[PDB]
């Protein structure tokens, strides 16, 4: 079938989180006035 | 401030780099007077007007349909700013079931 | 009903003997385990089907694939039945808690 | 959706929550009323809207708002039906409390047997859930002024202002920026006619609507009372208001 | 236990805003009179049960021998690490003897002298006590290797715990060695095998539930692999995680590690060349603070 | 996309290649998402279809829909065929 | 169709509930009684597991109802919590007013007649409980039997109840002699329940054991329900361990 | 069409009233239980969906007897009857037959009794909700225990239930020793809550109880020593905010 079975975290670790997060200066800088660290915390069962 | 914004200037949504936002669903008891609406817009943008219907020149196949739909998409883009305002879309849709 | 077809043949979940010959197979194809161990896992874990076996092999010379070797080994066939767990476990799991 | 269980109150759906059991959160909304409750120091107000389309009707007997008891109100948002059944019930539990425990009855006593009442209505299929939400309103012997918010589901939670009906979130979010600002669970003010005054001030606001001295009821929890305010003393508070 | 408590202490203090010839004085006259307890004089030296007298001799043992720093009566204490547990041979002396040995490396000292001790009291361990006592230090000892730069004698000892340890499946023993094997592989550039164990990690912990130090350095482990891997996002991720978890754990070595973390966080965003995010890290909130 | 990429990688270990991937996890963990990438880098055929498209139209117009679908995939093999939705096709049991 | 109500019959003379009330049984855990002439040994398996459920300090299947009766439990265990209740006080309430113990063929003759009120009777479920009986009473010496939640109920030399009934009993049969001993009856269920489970740990955890026995002691009759700490004794024995 | 009695089994067996019962209870709030060798720690979160709501309105926590309190996840309003139902059984049962509180084990069997009902009678329905139920008796020690709307009991060592069930249970799992502190026991708790909600988490809305040793100081009277104070105690959010502090 049916070999591979790929598994999604959804709760995410902060290591998650801010990668989704980091994908916004990515695509385009961003303000000093900016953190995306505070977001981080705040968040507890946020998926992308 | 979804449409009139971002076409005088995509410049400052180009700026913050999130995607100038397009797609409103109009939705209310008939005879709000959405469609009355949908001109008042366009009209303070001076914006061209495409009202399409989707019935009596559209049915099942999408045979005859495609040729209706291509011509729309191509005169807006000459005329710009246009606001293509796609009523019947309720005729087109369909569901799981 | 019943004249049709009256015959019948079970083919059953297979034995650990049975499994045993199956492992061999796919290996003779392969790249045989190393310390010829293939006899060896057959007993730590059943499957529950001919092509749970088949599972074993296929995620164990993955394995294989990762690092780039040319041999499996006794430790990838290992970590390879673990991996065919995981299903009987994900299908089955709230009968031990919040039943009867 | 539908099947058996809407037509049911004592068979779950596969969601688990009892569909009729809501629908009496929707049958709250049919009389297009709207209560606001907020705290003082040592009294408690609630208004309530009147409404008297026809001039058939006469405004002293359109209320929503009742004497349950010396020192207990109550405010019913939903039927009339409902409302009727609901402060009979309570009338009967407060004078009850009384004969077999002594003293009157608190805020809080009172609300918890109604919510355990309203539970046993849902339990049994027998009786159907009552159809109102009861706001209830003391200022208690011991805990002083006290709002308690029973569902007609038998939920029961206290608050330190609530309001009710179809325009409620409106209401509620009025109170949210109010109550936040000042850093305090209470108003502050220290008669109960400052507080009567700033209630009207803030159901105005909220709904946006001004209102007559025909189109108010209001009642008026003090320490140990209970009363209901007649028109012409509601217009009193109402000239206060309209030139400071 | 009055008397070897207070002399205890009385030597700490000597070192401290005294001569230090007075502190190895009273070192010598405890060593003494606690071996003599440790050995028994009347059961357990206070008759019956060990009670105060006996449990206050072992716990003192750890200030005895390594309070201390890099002087030659470090040196000289490490060797008799080992003959205690003949000495005793309690069911707590096992802890006490895995507290006393990790000691001895977290102080300056050579590291040639403590092996030397380790080999002896593993011995004296799977000789005749418990298995238990001999699991740990040859976990220890075989980073102790690793430091020393022999990686041959470190996957020695790795590969016998790895097979007992397919034994039993509990043990979380068994994620503090898979984590040790890819640090091993690593400078041998196998990098097959650095991840070959760093998923083995991975799998034999219940995610990151382990506890939080152990987390930190497996997080620091992945860190490295994809950084040679040429994924930076990724590195600098499990890196910003390690060194939270350091920094917010009570450093007592960690305050090492913590460092040695800082610095890849930046050295990944050098590498694409985004030098906002090199200087977004580096202000005085812990960069130039801790 | 390593079967494409190095074939004779799985021949040389002699390895019978993967099949078969599920991905999983609850909504808005990314998975269209993912699979929106698997296409661009593939730089082969690609098949996508859904479960809400997946329907009968009449009475046994389903199965025929199938079998059009993975004769396709055949036809401009390699190809990977993407179902979006299978959340409402696969169902345990029935009382029906 | 015919399930509707339990009070009703079908075209067939079969009523649906009952059938559908039996295989709930082979939903609950392996529950076995082996009658030998020198004991009997109840024996059952668990039906729920994990290493924070206790299940080391419990019995939650075997229930001494009086002091020379007992049951094993399979079913569901919100049916089965009633109806031993009532079974414990008319056994019990025989012991108050005869002022000896009650017979062990009058007190399963009671419960299933409880059993089948339910299904006889009102607009309420059938019990969907089966009980493995084994007693003592002088009449008869050891008794075994077991009584169906359709409620009636047959003697037996063993028997098997609760999930995978019909492999249990066919293993049982095999390897069953008449002359027996109660030492060779706990090693044959011991060597019932590695097969019959889906578990292949099989270990204390999951099992739970009483003899009853009236060659404990002389004149005496003995009901021990084990404890945890022998149940893992005799798996070294037999050998699963 | 088995679905919709009580009195109608499946083909395969048991009763879906009861099954969809157990979907009930699992919507409701992450509520928890850690047994220790020294006490028994019992744990939930609060909510109103309204900060105007105050919270000791509320009461997720509550005493059922001095030496043993419960908590649920489930319906609101089935609780509050169904422990009324049970504090006044207590009485009845136990309190006129030992003349003080019943033991935990005891107790444990009379509330699910009064579900084993609410099934067994056809147009009442079950109750909405699982307890969990921790007491503390001179007998069996310190316990712990599940009564589901099922009318049956479980006996736990440790054991979550409500929303985030499935989580705190792998977590609960993995960290649980056989031998903890009612101290320890407190801290794996506050944690295994934290993974349920983050930055709205404080010791305000987070309530979290034990049965622990006697306290002398909530008996009340002084001077009879051969009774024992409250087993049960409350704890405030000040001190919830020590020990979430000390994390
Ligand atoms: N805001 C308004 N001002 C004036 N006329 C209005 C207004 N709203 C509704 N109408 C009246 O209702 C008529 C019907 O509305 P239309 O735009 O055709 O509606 P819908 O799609 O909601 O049925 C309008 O043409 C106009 O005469
Ligand atoms: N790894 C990611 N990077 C950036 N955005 C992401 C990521 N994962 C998910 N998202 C966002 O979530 C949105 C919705 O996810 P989608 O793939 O449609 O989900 P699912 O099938 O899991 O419900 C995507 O369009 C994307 O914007
Ligand atoms: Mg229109
Ligand atoms: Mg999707």
């Amino acid at each position: 079938r049916l070999d591979r079975k790929i598994e999604f975290p959804s709760l995410r670790d902060r290591r998650e989180r801010r990668l989704i997060f980091g994908t916004i200066a990515s695509k385009m800088s961003l303000a000093p006035e900016a953190d995306l660290d505070s977001l981080i915390i705040r968040n507890d069962s946020l998926s992308g | 401030e979804v449409i009139e914004l971002p076409l005088k200037n995509p410049e400052i949504f180009q700026r913050v780099g999130i995607k100038p936002p397009k797609g409103v669903l109009l939705y209310g008891p008939p005879g709000t007077g959405k469609t009355l609406l949908a001109k008042a817009v366009a009209a303070t943008i001076g914006a061209n007007f495409i009202f399409s219907p989707a019935s009596g020149i559209v049915d099942k196949y999408i045979g005859e349909s495609a040729r209706i739909i291509r011509e729309m998409f191509a005169y807006a883009k000459e005329h710009e700013p246009c606001i293509i305002f796609m009523d019947e879309v309720d005729a087109i849709g369909g569901r799981r079931f | 009903r019943p004249g049709r077809i009256d015959r019948k043949i079970e083919f059953p979940p297979p034995s650990v003997a049975a499994r045993a010959e199956i492992l061999r197979i796919h290996s003779r194809k392969m790249n045989l385990t190393r310390g010829i161990n293939l006899r060896k896992v057959a007993e730590k874990m059943n499957g529950c089907s001919g092509a749970d076996v088949k599972g074993v092999c296929t995620e164990a010379g993955m394995y294989a694939l990762r690092e780039r070797r040319i041999h499996v080994t006794q430790e990838d066939f290992e970590l390879a039945v673990g991996k065919v767990m995981n299903k009987n476990q994900e299908t089955a799991i709230s009968v031990a808690k919040l039943f009867k | 959706s539908a099947a058996g269980y809407d037509r049911h109150i004592t068979i779950f759906s596969p969601e688990g929550r009892l569909y009729q059991v809501e629908y009496a959160f929707k049958a709250t909304n049919q009389t297009n009323i709207n209560s606001l409750a907020v705290r003082g120091k040592d009294c408690t107000v609630v208004i309530s809207q009147k409404k008297v389309p026809d001039k058939l009707l006469d405004p002293t007997t359109v209320s929503y708002i009742f004497c349950i008891s010396r020192t207990i109100g109550m405010v019913v948002n939903g039927p009339i039906p409902d409302a009727r059944n609901a402060a009979l019930r309570a009338k009967a539990e407060a004078a009850e409390f009384r004969y077999k425990y002594g003293y009157d009855m608190p805020c809080d006593v009172l609300a918890k047997r109604m919510a355990n009442l309203s539970q046993i209505y849902t339990q049994r299929a027998y009786m159907r859930p009552l159809g109102v939400i009861l706001t209830f309103v003391s200022v208690d012997e011991e805990l002083g002024p006290s709002i308690y918010k029973t569902d007609p589901a038998g939920y029961y939670v206290g608050y330190k202002a609530t309001a009710t009906g179809p325009k409620q979130q409106e209401i509620t979010t009025n109170l949210e920026n109010h109550f936040k600002k000042s850093k305090i669970d209470h108003i502050n003010e220290e008669s109960w006619e400052k507080v009567v005054e700033f209630a009207i001030t803030h159901m105005i606001d909220a709904l946006g609507t001004e209102f007559s001295k025909n189109d108010l009821e209001v009642g008026v929890a003090t320490k140990d009372k209970f009363f209901t305010l007649s028109a012409e003393n509601i217009e009193e508070r109402l000239v206060a208001i309209a030139e400071q | 236990m009055s008397l070897p408590g207070s002399k205890l202490e009385e030597a700490r203090r000597l070192v401290n805003e005294k001569q230090y010839n007075e502190a190895e004085q009273v070192y010598l006259s405890l060593l003494d009179k606690d071996s003599s307890q440790s050995s028994a004089a009347a059961g357990a030296s206070v008759d019956d049960k060990r009670r105060n007298e006996q449990e206050t001799s072992i716990l003192e043992l750890g200030q005895l021998y390594v309070t201390m720093g890099a002087k030659d009566k470090l040196r000289e204490f490490i060797p008799h690490s080992t003959e205690y547990m003949m000495q005793f041979a309690k069911s707590k002396t096992v802890k006490v003897l895995k507290t006393l040995i990790e000691k001895f490396e977290q102080v300056p000292d050579s590291l040639d002298d403590q092996i030397f001790v380790c080999e002896k009291s593993i011995e004296f361990a799977k000789r005749e006590k418990r298995v238990f006592l001999k699991h740990s230090l040859s976990i220890k000892l075989a980073t102790l290797h690793y430091q020393k730069k022999q990686y041959k004698d470190s996957l020695a000892l790795i590969n016998d715990l790895l097979r007992e340890f397919k034994k039993l499946d509990d043990k979380p023993s068994l994620v503090d060695v898979h984590l040790l094997e890819s640090k091993v592989y690593h400078k041998l550039r196998n990098l097959a095998k650095s991840k070959a164990s760093l998923t083995a990690a991975r799998t034999a912990a219940n995610s990151i539930y382990c506890p939080t130090q152990t987390v930190a350095e497996l997080d620091l482990m992945s860190g490295i692999l994809h950084c040679e891997d040429k994924d930076y996002k990724t590195a600098f991720s499990y890196f910003f995680e390690s060194f939270e978890s350091y920094h917010n754990l009570t450093t007592h070595n960690s305050y090492e590690k913590a460092c040695q973390v800082l610095k890849y966080m930046l050295l990944s965003k050098i590498m694409l060349n985004l030098i906002d995010d090199v200087k977004n890290i580096l202000n005085a909130k812990y960069t130039k603070e801790t | 996309e390593l079967p494409l990429v190095q074939a004779d990688l799985y021949e040389q270990i002699g390895i019978d290649p993967p099949r078969g991937v599920l991905l999983y996890g609850p909504p808005g963990t990314g998975k269209t998402m993912l699979v929106k990438a698997v296409a661009n880098s593939t730089k082969a055929a690609f098949i996508r279809v859904n479960g809400s498209e997946f329907v009968h139209k009449y009475l046994g117009e389903g199965p025929r829909m199938v079998r059009d679908v993975f004769r396709l995939a055949r036809e401009n093999a390699p190809s990977i065929i993407f179902i979006d939705e299978v959340d409402s096709i696969a169902t345990k049991r029935f009382d029906a | 169709r015919y399930d509707s109500r339990t009070t009703i019959f079908s075209p067939e003379g079969r009523l649906y509930q009952v059938e559908y009330a039996l295989e709930s049984i082979s939903h609950a855990g392996t529950a076995i009684g082996i009658m030998a002439s020198d004991g009997i040994v109840l024996a059952a398996e668990r039906k729920v597991t994990s290493t924070l459920l206790e299940q080391d300090t419990s019995t939650e299947k075997l229930y001494k109802l009086n002091d020379k009766i007992a049951v094993a439990v399979a079913g569901l265990t919100a049916d089965a919590e009633i109806l031993i209740n009532t079974a414990r006080i008319h056994a019990q309430n025989y012991l108050k007013t005869y002022n000896e113990d009650i017979p062990v063929e009058i007190l399963v003759r009671r419960l299933s007649d409880i059993k089948q009120g339910y299904t006889q009777h009102g607009g309420l479920r059938p019990f969907g409980v089966s009980f493995i009986y084994a007693g003592y009473d002088d009449r008869y010496g050891y008794q075994l039997y077991t009584s169906n939640p359709s409620g009636n109920y047959t003697g037996w030399k063993a028997i098997s109840v609760g999930a995978n009934t019909s492999a249990a009993q066919t293993l049982l049969q095999m390897d069953y002699k008449d002359d027996m001993k109660v030492d060779d009856a706990i090693e044959l269920a011991l060597k019932t329940l590695s097969k019959t489970t889906d578990s292949s740990a099989l270990t204390y955890d999951r099992l739970e054991f009483a003899t009853i026995r009236k060659g404990a002691n002389d004149g005496e009759v003995y009901q021990k329900i084990f404890k945890p700490q022998e149940i893992k004794d005799i798996l070294v024995k037999t050998g699963i361990t | 069409r088995y679905s919709f009695s009580l009195t109608t089994f499946s083909p395969s067996g048991k009763l879906g009233q009861i099954d969809y019962a157990l979907t009930a209870v699992k919507q409701g709030v992450t509520s928890l239980g850690i047994k220790a060798t020294n006490g028994v720690v019992i744990a939930t979160e609060k909510k109103s969906s309204s900060p105007l709501a105050m919270s000791e309105t509320l009461s997720k926590v509550s005493l059922l007897t001095p030496d043993i309190g419960a908590v649920y996840s489930g319906m609101g309003p089935d609780y509050r009857v169904l422990v009324d139902k049970s504090r006044k059984v207590a009485h009845t049962s136990y309190k006129r037959i030992y003349g003080e509180y019943p033991p935990t084990k005891l107790l444990v069997s009379e509330v699910a009794k009064i579900m084993q009902e609410a099934t067994q009678s056809g147009g009442v329905r079950p109750f909405g909700v699982s307890l969990l139920i921790a007491g503390h008796d001179e007998f069996n020690g310190f316990s712990l225990y599940q009564v589901d709307p099922s009318g049956s009991y479980f006996p736990w060592k440790a054991t979550a239930i409500g929303k985030g069930s499935v989580a705190a249970k792998t977590f609960l799992e993995k960290r649980w020793n056989d031998e903890l502190e009612l101290e320890d026991a407190i801290h794996i708790a506050l944690l295994t809550l934290k993974e349920s909600v983050e930055g709205e988490f404080n010791g305000d809305t987070i309530e979290l109880a034990i049965i622990g040793d006697e306290n002398p100081d909530l008996l009340g009277y002084t001077g009879i020593p051969t009774d024992k104070g409250p087993r049960f105690r409350k704890l405030t959010s000040q001190e919830i905010n020590d020990r979430l502090e000390a994390l």
